[PDB]
RNA sequence: CCUGUCAAACUCCAAACUUACAGACGCCGUUUGACGCGGGGAUUCCGGUGCGCGGGGUA
RNA sequence: AGUGCAAGAGCAAAAGAUAGCUUGACAGUGUUCUUCCCAACGAGGAACGCUGACGCGAAAGCGUGGUCUAGCGAACCAAUU
RNA sequence: UUAGGCGGCCACAGCGGUGGGGUUGCCUCCCGUACCCAUCCCGAACACGGAAGAUAAGCCCACCAGCGUUCCGGGGAGUACUGGAGUGCGCGAGCCUCUGGGAAACCCGGUUCGCCGCCACC
């Protein structure tokens, strides 16, 4: 199905687990990537912040994701380089699969809302900057129009 | 200072915890008054669903009903330290516990402006030690 | 409303912030107000008895004799006139 | 003391509006009315900020729409100094408007409407689709900048 | 305490000092309350009143300003309490006061204690109190005999030094008698 | 200890705002009688749209 | 924690627990609110009184069933006091 | 208030900790069971009778902020959100300007180790 149908953040925060069920397992791999034994001790620091506020199905997290770190093999499977996307898929989404009768939708996914100028995806890197690479490709797979912001990097 | 600081003893709670009675009997003449029944809380698989339930019974001795009565309960128990609580307290043994404090304790039983009794005046394992392996007997 | 009852909705103004929490204090449970005076009304969860309907907490109205121990307070609800029967432990006096 | 001129109508102004500008006796667009600065008037002006234009005047300008536009409670009569003086507590227009500046005293109290029913702004206003800081003609004006709208409208 | 949310009692429960729910039951009568309250030395008996600020105590009597009449005895046993009672019941009909409820306080409503000792005492001096006569002692309890009597199986003096050996219940009665009539500060 | 996130059916917090009563100003009413009380006659109980806030629904 | 049962709410010298005692789950008649916001409408419900008779308590006092909000039913006819 | 009793507000009063105080007004601990009364067993408690001892508890007095709480400065922030208005912008989601209001977290520094009433009292 399309983010069309699903990229507006319209409805009520919908997350009750308590009250909500057969919500579907999330297809975001990990959210820590490469060297996550050590701590946020680089030199640069890019991150990917999102223009606009949207929702974001773990479907899209997950192919950013892939596209971003499996193509941080540009620096090696054991690389020296950590990645972190920060948001999780919380919001419920259903769809209506009778017509408009009982039309209250059956749990069919989830998706993280972001704000617009949130980061979404954090890249520790030493004057090593394939990540701005990594997330060209990233920010391509998820709806929103996207910001490619370097931090802790005055070594221009 | 001190007088008012030293030790005593408090209650000697002798108790025989059966699972269903005729024991009563011996507890009357081990310690000399009449020993209370011990009903049980819960329901369980030792056929003890009952909860108001004879299941045992104990004997509170305070004064000289409990030094009389110490002064043969200790003599048939060996053990000492590690065996004794963190407020000067110990049990051995059938059971019998010896609870001890400081001659200010009546604060923290009565009923009006009843308080707790302040750490620092509360006693310590070793001050319990102290005082019972001072009658008559030795500590570990 | 999914129900009718008199508690429908009412899971914040019964509801006491945690330490607020407990048997309420007696002096304001037993004061005494006279007939034309102004009271606040406000149901103490705290308090079981003395209570009136949910609905007319906030109101403002006037003490106008009594019944039992319990006060006859009249209040407007929209543009009728109410007699309302609550205890002290549910009023206070405006000003 | 404010003077309040009523620019846009009341097809689509909520009630609770109208009723205000009703409050401040002015009924029709081009009205105006003379408010006193108080915590009760203001909030009253700010609650009609869209849809009006206000601001205090200068000595002149009041008497000038005064002697053009100030009527008797009932009647046809010309306010003029002699009428202000025949009728009122001061001498000439000159001494009712400072007066009524100093807000020590209202246009009922001496006799006169409390609506000075002002003329089409003459070159036309600033646009009652945005305020003065935008460039239009709504909220509150310039001592200059009111005088210039109710010269506009003597 | 413990966070924002602990709930810690009020100032008078933490002392252990007032039942509140009592409290409030007592205070239904809208009566002045006849405060009965002991030490291990005295005894007192206050008459109070509700307040804006507090309570208001609009008279009193301790078993301590009843040898400013003649007490040459202990303080701390039924015949004080009695005329405690008796006394403050009597400073109480001088203000005014007509009845009363009686407020025990944390004691216990034992039959023939001194509480009701002072209850009694109070209803002599001329107070109107709710009570009940068979929850009170015998008289000669009040007058104070059962101490009398302690004492007849002597062999060492009840009292240290103090005054008689034999104690006098007749004492009490001398002073009763004075409280009944004139005096001052009555 | 450090570190990454959330809530229509969470809340240590907390608006704008809505609202009861009272005073003040304004406006109104005392020959245009307000506020209110009693009685006669209805129509009406297919609604729609814009804007704000919504709940459902890919729409 | 517990408090019969949804959910939300109340409760700690208690509204919970234990013990003992008791039948107020009593008869009569109302006030008010609710049912039905505002704003008319029945049965039902609740709160708060009074009259009478009772239970318990030293007493103030508490008991108009179960802490509160669900567990209900017109006229005609029958049976019952 | 050189120590007390009843309270109001119910953590600004809680939690923790230090120092000081009693031939006596006193309160306590404390001593003790013939009585009233009492423990489903214990004068522990409750109740009653009483001073040989003690200031070690409690309590009262002076003080400490580490935790919790209250209020305040400065910063976050006139930020977030918002009542009124717009032929302002944006494909749209949404944003912006004018006008009237205006936060939370958190950080840093102060505050808070109760206040007040009535009675009694070297
Ligand atoms: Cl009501
Ligand atoms: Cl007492
Ligand atoms: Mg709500
Ligand atoms: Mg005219
Ligand atoms: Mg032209
Ligand atoms: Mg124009
Ligand atoms: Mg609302
Ligand atoms: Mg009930
Ligand atoms: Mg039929
Ligand atoms: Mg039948
Ligand atoms: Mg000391
Ligand atoms: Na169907
Ligand atoms: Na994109
Ligand atoms: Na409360
Ligand atoms: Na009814
Ligand atoms: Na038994
Ligand atoms: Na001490």
């Amino acid at each position: 199905k399309p983010g069309a149908m699903y990229r507006n953040s319209s409805k009520p925060a919908y997350t009750r687990r308590e009250y909500i069920s057969g919500i579907p397992g999330k297809k975001i791999a990990q959210f820590d990537m490469g060297n996550n034994g050590a701590g946020p001790t680089y030199p640069a620091q890019v991150e990917l912040v999102v223009e606009k506020p949207v929702q974001i199905r773990h479907n899209a997290l997950e192919a950013a994701r892939v596209a971003a770190n499996r193509y941080v093999q540009n620096s090696g499977a054991a690389a020296n380089y950590k990645f972190r996307i920060r948001k999780f898929p919380f919001h419920v989404i259903r769809e209506n699969k009778d017509g408009m009768r009982a039309p209250f939708g059956k749990p069919v996914g989830t998706a993280a809302r972001v704000h617009g100028a949130n980061h979404i995806f954090i890249a520790w890197v030493n004057p090593d900057p394939n990540v701005e690479e990594a997330w060209r490709r990233a920010k391509m797979k998820v709806t929103p129009t996207i910001n490619i912001d370097s931090s802790p990097a005055g070594n221009a | 200072f001190h007088e008012m600081r030293e030790p005593r003893i408090e209650k000697v709670v002798v108790h025989m915890g059966i699972g269903h009675a005729n024991a009563e009997d011996i507890l009357g003449e081990i310690t000399g008054q009449m020993p209370v029944r011990t009903k049980a809380k819960r329901t369980v698989g030792e056929f003890d669903i009952r909860e108001g339930d004879p299941i045992g019974a104990k004997v509170t001795l305070r004064d000289e009903m409990a030094e009389e009565f110490l002064q043969t309960a200790l003599p048939l128990a060996e053990l000492a330290t590690s065996q004794f609580d963190d407020t000067g307290n110990f049990s051995f043994g059938l059971d019998v516990t010896v609870n001890l404090v400081r001659p200010g304790y009546r604060v923290a039983k009565r009923d009006k402006a009843s308080r707790s009794i302040p750490t620092k005046h509360r006693l310590n394992p070793a001050d319990a030690v102290a005082f019972i392996e001072s009658t008559y007997d030795v500590e570990v | 409303p999914s129900s009718n009852g008199p508690l429908e909705g009412t899971r914040g103004k019964l509801k006491n912030k945690p330490r607020d929490r407990g048997t309420s204090p007696p002096q304001r449970a037993v004061e005494e107000f006279d007939d034309g005076e102004k009271v606040h009304l406000k149901i103490d969860p705290s308090v079981p008895n003395g209570r009136f309907h949910p609905r007319f907490d906030g109101q403002t109205g006037t003490v106008e004799g009594k019944q039992g121990d319990a006060y006859k307070v009249d209040i407007v609800d929209g543009g009728k006139e109410k007699t309302i029967i609550v205890t002290a432990a549910h009023l206070r006096r405006q000003e | 003391m404010h003077a309040l001129v009523q620019l846009r109508g009341e097809v689509n102004m909520h009630t609770d509006i109208q009723d205000t500008l009703e409050m401040l006796n002015i009924h029709h667009v081009n009205h105006c009315t003379l408010v006193p600065e108080t915590d009760a008037y203001r909030g009253m002006v700010a609650k009609v900020n869209d849809f009006v234009a206000f601001g205090e005047p200068s000595q002149e300008t009041l008497e000038t729409v005064l002697a053009t536009r100030a009527e008797p409670l009932e009647g046809d009569a010309d306010v003029d100094d002699e009428w202000v003086a025949e009728h009122t507590d001061y001498d000439d227009i000159s001494g009712l408007a400072f007066a009524l500046l100093s807000e020590e005293t209202t246009l009922r109290e001496q006799g006169l409407s409390p609506t000075l029913r002002l003329h089409p702004p003459r070159g036309g206003h600033d646009g009652v689709k945005h305020p003065v800081k935008e460039g239009g003609q709504l909220g509150k004006h310039d001592t200059e900048g009111i005088d210039d709208l109710l010269e506009a409208m003597r | 305490a413990t966070g924002p949310r602990y709930k810690v009692p009020m100032r008078r429960r933490r002392e252990a000092r007032t039942d509140y729910h009592q409290r409030l039951r007592l205070l239904k009568s809208g009566k002045p309350r006849l405060v009965a309250r002991k030490s291990n030395k005295h005894v007192r008996a206050q008459l109070v009143t509700l307040g804006p600020n507090g309570d208001d105590t609009l008279a009193s009597a301790h078993s301590s300003d009843l040898a400013e009449y003649g007490w040459e005895a202990p303080t701390g046993n039924m015949p004080s309490a009695y005329l405690t009672g008796l006394l403050a019941g009597l400073r109480a009909q001088e203000a005014g006061v007509e009845e009363a409820v009686l407020d025990i306080g944390l004691n216990s409503p034992t039959p023939g204690s001194k509480v009701f000792a002072i209850q009694e005492g109070a209803i002599d001096a001329g107070l109107d109190i709710p009570h009940n006569d068979d929850v009170l002692a015998d008289w000669q309890r009040t007058r104070g005999a059962h101490i009398a009597e302690y004492d007849e199986q002597l062999e060492e003096p009840l009292y240290s030094g103090d005054f008689d050996a034999a104690d006098l219940p007749e004492h009490f009665d001398e002073l009763r008698e004075t409280l009944l009539d004139g005096d001052i500060e009555l």
